[PDB]
C-alpha cells in the first residue's frame, strides 16, 4: 500500500528486495508531506534561486536558424550552479533528507556529474555524502572524482560486474538497505523504484514551468515542440511535465544512437530495447536475449543509463510524447554548430536534443515552427573528448 | 508433489531441523557445480536453494557476486541452468529444490512460461529476490498455476501487515533473515509456511540456535560458496571440505 500510484500505465513499480520497502514507504510519505508544506517549498525555492541561480535564461538563437522559418529557444540549464540540471533535484532530495532526520547521503554516478551534484548539495546542507562509482568510470572521470572529493565526498569505486553505472546503482542500494534509518539514497534520474520517478519529476518540473512562462512572455504563445535528451529522463520529464496537459505542445525526447541503432552500440532502450524489470522498475531496457542487462553506448557519458524512466515509457505508449534517436556524429555536429554560431559550448548530452532540432529545421526549412530545446548542461567537461575525436579524424 | 510438506513432516517425526545450503548453478563450472550439488546432498542437505547467474544481483553480497562472475566466466546461461536442474531432479527425486531468482530472468520469456519450465524440470519453489510481496500478484499466481511455491523473504524490519501477507501468500517455506523468537511466534500465529532462518548461518551453533528459536531450519548462503571460492584450484579438496561442513551443519539440526 502506497499513497501514490507506483505505476505509469504498465510501467514503474517498486521491484526492490522486501528489506527496502520500508525505506520507500518512508520516502514517499515524506515527499507527499513536503509537497503540502509551504515551509518546505519556501526553502526549496530559496536554494534554487539564491544558491543555484534559478530562474535560468531562455535564449533565442539568433544565428543558428538563419535561412529557415524556425524560431529556436534554448532553456539554459547549463547556467545552473554545477553546470547541469541535476542540481535542482539533489537540492530537493537533500532537503527531503533533512525532513526525514537523515544525516548521510548515498549516491551513484557514472559520468561523475550526479556525484558532483550530490556532493555540492550535501556540503551545503551539512550531510556526510558517500558516492559509489564504477571503477572504469573512476579512471575516465578523474576530474569529476577530484571535484566530489574537494567538496568533502567519499568516492567508493565499484569493481563489481561491469564496473559501470548499473553496478554503482547496485552497490548503493545494498548500502541503503542497512542504513536507510540514517542515510538517504539520492537517486540520479527519473528512473528507479517508486517514488523516485515521481519525486525527481516534481523537483525538476520548474524547468518546464519557467519555460512556459518565459515563452509566453517572449513569443506570446506556447511552443510547437519541446526537445530534450533522455538518459534516464530527469531533464526531459522536468521540461515535459508542465506541458503534458497542453496537448498542442509536442514532447520530443532524444535517446543516444551511439554508432547507429543497427550497429547495436547505442543507448535507446525506449525505442530499441525490450521491457524488463531491473533497478526497481518495469521499463524498457538494454538487455540480451536471455535477460542479462547490457550497457548503453554513447559518445555522451551522461546518457549511459541502460533503461529509461517509466513515465517516459508510458508517455510513449499513449502517443503523448515522441522519442527519436541521434547518433554520435549528429550530436557532435550540433556541438560544433552551437559553438560557432551562438558562443555556447553545450554538453554532449544536450547536443543530442539540439541535433534533432537542427534536423527538424534543416529537413523542412520552410516550415514555420517554434521549438524549445532544453540545454541540460554546459560542455566544458566534453572539450577534451571532442578534441581527441577531431584530432583522430584526420 | 509438495516435497516440502513431506520433508517437514519427516524432519518433525525425527525432531530434526532442515539444513539448506545455497550455491550458484554452474559455479565455477557446469560439471563442477553438478558434482558440488551431488556432494551437498550426500553430505546431508535436506533441501536445496539454487541461484541462476544474473548480471546484476543487487540483493546479494560480494561472495555471491563473485559466484555469478565465476559462472558467467564459464558461460552458464539460464538455458543450461534448467538442463542442470532437470538432471539434478532425475538424480534426487525427493529433495526440495528451491530457486533464488531475479525478476528480469522470470519476466524475460513471459512470467507464466518461466514457471512452466520449472514445473517441467521439477523445481519445487522460487523466491524472486527483487519482487516484494506488494508486487507479488502476477508472480505467485503463475507459480501456483504450475504447482510452484512462491517463497517470500520476511526481513527483520517487518511490521504486522508484512507478516500477515507473507503468511497468506507464502508457500513451501518462509525465508527468515532476522529477537527472532517474536517473529517466529507471529508466523506460527498467522499459519505461515515453516520458517527457514537464512542469514550468516556459518557455524553449526547457528543451525542449532535457529531450531531452538522455533524456526524449522537454517539456510547457509555465503558459507558454502566461500568454501568453493577458497578451493578453486583444488577440485576434490573443495568437495572434501564441502562434505565435512555440510554434514557438520546437518548434525547441528538433529
Ligand atoms: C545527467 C545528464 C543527462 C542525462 O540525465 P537525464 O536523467 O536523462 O535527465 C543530460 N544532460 C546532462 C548535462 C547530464 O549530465
Ligand atoms: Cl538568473
Ligand atoms: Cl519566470
Ligand atoms: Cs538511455
Amino acid at each position: 500500500t502506497t499513497l501514490l500510484n507506483p505505476y505509469f500505465g504498465e510501467f514503474g513499480g517498486m521491484y526492490v528486495p522486501q528489506i527496502l520497502m520500508p525505506a520507500l514507504n518512508q520516502l514517499e510519505e515524506a515527499f507527499v508531506s513536503a509537497q503540502k508544506d509551504p515551509e518546505f517549498q519556501a526553502q526549496f525555492a530559496d536554494l534554487l534561486k539564491n544558491y543555484a541561480g534559478r530562474p535560468t535564461a531562455l535564449t533565442k538563437c539568433q544565428n543558428i536558424t538563419a535561412g529557415t522559418r524556425t524560431t529556436l529557444y534554448l532553456k539554459r540549464e547549463d547556467l545552473l550552479h554545477g553546470g547541469a540540471h541535476k542540481t535542482n533535484q539533489v537540492l530537493g532530495q537533500a532537503l527531503l533528507a533533512k525532513r526525514m532526520g537523515k544525516s548521510e547521503i548515498i549516491a551513484e554516478t557514472g559520468a561523475g556529474q550526479h556525484g558532483v551534484a550530490s556532493a555540492l548539495a550535501s556540503a551545503l546542507l551539512g550531510l556526510k555524502c558517500r558516492i559509489y562509482m564504477g571503477a572504469k568510470d573512476v579512471e575516465r572521470q578523474s576530474p569529476n572524482v577530484f571535484r566530489m572529493r574537494l567538496m568533502g565526498a567519499e568516492v567508493i569505486p565499484v569493481h563489481s560486474g561491469s564496473a559501470t553505472l548499473k553496478d554503482a546503482c547496485n552497490e548503493a542500494l545494498r548500502d541503503w538497505s542497512g542504513s536507510y534509518e540514517t542515510a538517504h539514497y539520492m537517486l540520479g534520474t527519473a528512473a528507479g523504484p517508486h517514488p523516485y520517478p515521481t519525486i525527481v519529476r516534481e523537483f525538476q518540473r520548474m524547468i518546464g514551468e519557467e519555460t512556459k512562462a518565459q515563452i509566453l512572455d517572449k513569443e506570446g504563445r506556447l511552443p510547437d515542440a519541446v526537445i530534450a535528451c533522455v538518459g534516464g529522463g530527469s531533464n526531459a520529464i522536468g521540461m515535459f511535465a508542465d506541458f503534458i496537459n497542453d496537448t498542442s505542445v509536442g514532447l520530443i525526447g532524444v535517446e543516444p544512437g551511439g554508432h547507429g541503432i543497427e550497429t547495436g552500440e547505442h543507448g535507446a532502450p525506449l525505442k530499441h530495447g525490450r521491457v524488463g524489470i531491473y533497478f526497481g522498475m518495469k521499463a524498457p531496457m538494454m538487455q540480451t536475449a536471455d535477460g542479462q542487462i547490457e550497457e548503453s553506448y554513447s559518445i555522451s557519458a551522461g546518457l549511459d543509463f541502460p533503461s529509461v524512466g517509466p513515465q517516459h515509457a508510458y508517455l510513449n505508449s499513449i502517443g503523448r510524447a515522441d522519442y527519436v534517436s541521434i547518433t554520435d556524429d549528429e550530436a557532435l555536429e550540433a556541438f560544433k554548430t552551437l559553438c560557432r554560431h551562438e558562443g555556447i559550448i553545450p554538453a554532449l548530452e544536450s547536443s543530442h536534443a539540439l541535433a534533432h532540432a537542427l534536423k527538424m529545421m534543416r529537413e523542412q526549412p520552410e516550415k514555420e515552427q517554434l521549438l524549445v530545446v532544453n540545454l541540460s548542461g554546459r560542455g566544458d567537461k566534453d572539450i577534451f573528448t571532442v578534441h581527441d575525436i577531431l584530432k583522430a579524424r584526420g | 508433489m509438495e516435497r516440502y510438506e513431506n520433508l517437514f513432516a519427516q524432519l518433525n517425526d525425527r525432531r530434526e531441523g532442515a539444513f539448506v545450503p545455497f550455491v550458484t548453478l554452474g559455479d565455477p563450472g557446469i560439471e563442477q557445480s553438478l558434482k558440488i550439488i551431488d556432494t551437498l546432498i550426500d553430505a546431508g542437505a535436506d533441501a536445496l536453494e539454487l541461484g541462476v547467474p544474473f548480471s546484476d544481483p543487487l540483493a546479494d553480497g560480494p561472495t555471491i557476486q563473485n559466484a555469478n562472475l565465476r559462472a558467467f566466466a564459464a558461460g552458464v546461461t539460464p538455458a543450461q541452468c534448467f538442463e542442470m536442474l532437470a538432471l539434478i531432479r532425475e538424480k534426487h527425486p525427493t529433495i526440495p529444490i528451491g530457486l533464488l531468482m531475479y525478476a528480469n530472468l522470470v519476466f524475460n520469456n513471459g512470467i507464466d512460461a518461466f514457471y512452466a519450465r520449472c514445473e517441467q524440470v521439477g523445481v519445487d519453489s522460487v523466491l524472486v529476490a527483487d519482487v516484494p510481496v506488494e508486487e507479488s500478484a502476477p508472480f505467485r499466481q503463475a507459480a501456483l498455476r504450475h504447482n510452484i511455491a512462491p517463497i517470500f523473504i520476511c526481513p527483520p524490519n517487518a511490521d504486522d501487515d508484512l507478516l500477515r501477507q507473507v503468511a497468506s501468500y507464502g508457500r513451501g517455506y518462509t525465508y527468515l533473515l532476522s529477537p527472532l523468537h517474536h517473529l517466529i511466534e507471529k508466523l506460527k500465529e498467522y499459519h505461515a509456511a515453516p520458517a527457514l532462518q537464512g542469514f550468516g548461518i556459518s557455524s553449526p551453533e547457528q543451525v542449532s540456535a535457529a531450531v531452538r528459536a522455533g524456526a524449522a531450519g537454517a539456510i547457509s548462503g555465503s558459507a558454502i560458496v566461500k568454501i568453493i571460492e577458497k578451493n578453486l584450484a583444488s577440485p576434490k579438496q573443495m568437495l572434501a571440505e564441502l562434505r565435512s561442513f555440510v554434514s557438520a551443519m546437518k548434525a547441528a539440526s538433529r
